């Protein structure tokens, strides 16, 4: 029987077990990354395997309580929508901890533990159903990916890419945490299976739809913003340029 | 035997009940819309109660003073003065 939560779990361990041992040993470092990257991607096709395509609803939940009221809670789950994602993100970093790994000497140790936290944090936001704590984990993805641009990147200009990176994705999100806040204040709770049962305002609906849309425009690379994507990927390593 | 012969109610263990799925979540959502309900009441208590000062922790001074009116320094001119008798 495996869940979700082991899934989520892997990258953990992998990257606690990996900070205990020290970085004279470069071999068991890289070895060890490699391997639980593996791990996790055969553990994301098991649960492919055991994905009932029939049903509506969704698959395993695992529920860890937030608030003391459990008003807003840890809600994991995959669809059919969730579960592509989900093992397309699992099956892409053991990819990235293979192509640079003749220079992982040059490295270290932190690349590797950037890069498990990266498949950890994003495998956490696909499989989700937690309006507001999925809006955590989806600019959470901000320290990893600026250490990793910002540390090994480009020759002079890794700082201005860094930066026009980190920018983008700050007014858009928090002005997407404002209509979070206001989804939370109206309805109550930020589960996904209530907010999805709820009259909302006619006008409400434009204004809120505003706000996603505007943390949304950034990532996607719509017309307004869309030249980080070029400069900020080419001043990138190969492997941080595969999964941005 | 051979290997699908296994593998088939292998998948089969690993896959859950539906009706156990389906009766969960209309569940969660009905508990989950009355803690819904239930907190949006609460965000509604006005940071003073109603009563406030009626509360007896908020007086402290009506069960205080009764035992002090007796004390030099607080008593009515005329206590003093037919206390004799």
């Amino acid at each position: 029987y495996f869940n979700l939560s082991g899934l989520i779990l892997c990258p953990v361990l992998g990257s606690i077990i990996l900070l205990f041992i020290p970085n004279s040993r470069i071999r068991l470092i890289r070895l060890i990354g490699l391997c639980a990257s593996l791990i996790t991607f055969l553990y994301s096709l098991v649960l492919w395997i055991q994905f009932d395509s029939s049903t509506a609803k969704f698959q395993f939940v695992e529920s860890l309580r937030w608030l003391p009221y459990e008003n807003i809670n840890f809600y994991l789950g995959i669809d059919g929508i969730s579960l592509f994602f989900v093992i397309l993100t699992t099956f892409l970093i053991p990819i990235c901890i293979l192509v640079g790994w003749s220079g992982m000497r040059s490295y270290g140790k932190e690349y590797i533990i950037a890069f498990l936290i990266c498949e950890f944090l994003m495998i956490a936001v696909f499989c989700m159903l937690d309006l507001l704590l999925f809006y955590v984990f989806f600019e959470s993805v901000l320290i990893p990916m600026f250490i990793i641009i910002g540390v090994w990147g480009s020759r002079q200009r890794k700082i201005k890419a860094a930066y026009q990176f980190f920018l983008y994705t700050l007014l858009g999100s928090l002005f997407m945490l404002l209509a979070i806040l206001l989804i939370l204040f109206q309805t109550g709770t930020t589960d996904l299976q209530i907010l999805l049962t709820t009259e909302f305002s006619e006008r409400r609906q434009i204004f809120l739809w505003i706000a996603f849309f505007a943390s949304f425009a950034v990532k996607v690379p719509m017309v307004p913003v869309h030249i980080w994507l070029p400069e900020a990927h080419v001043e990138a390593p190969t492997a941080g340029s595969v999964i941005l | 035997g051979f290997i699908m012969e296994f593998a088939e109610n292998l998948v089969l263990r690993l896959m859950e009940n539906p009706e156990e799925r389906d009766r969960k979540a209309r569940e969660h959502i009905y508990e989950m819309h009355e803690r819904c309900k239930k907190i949006k009441e609460m965000w509604a208590l006005p940071i003073r109660p109603y009563g406030f000062w009626t509360f007896e922790r908020h007086n402290a001074q009506l069960r205080w003073d009764p035992q002090i009116s007796q004390v030099a320094g607080r008593r009515d001119p005329y206590d003093d003065l037919l206390e004799d008798n």
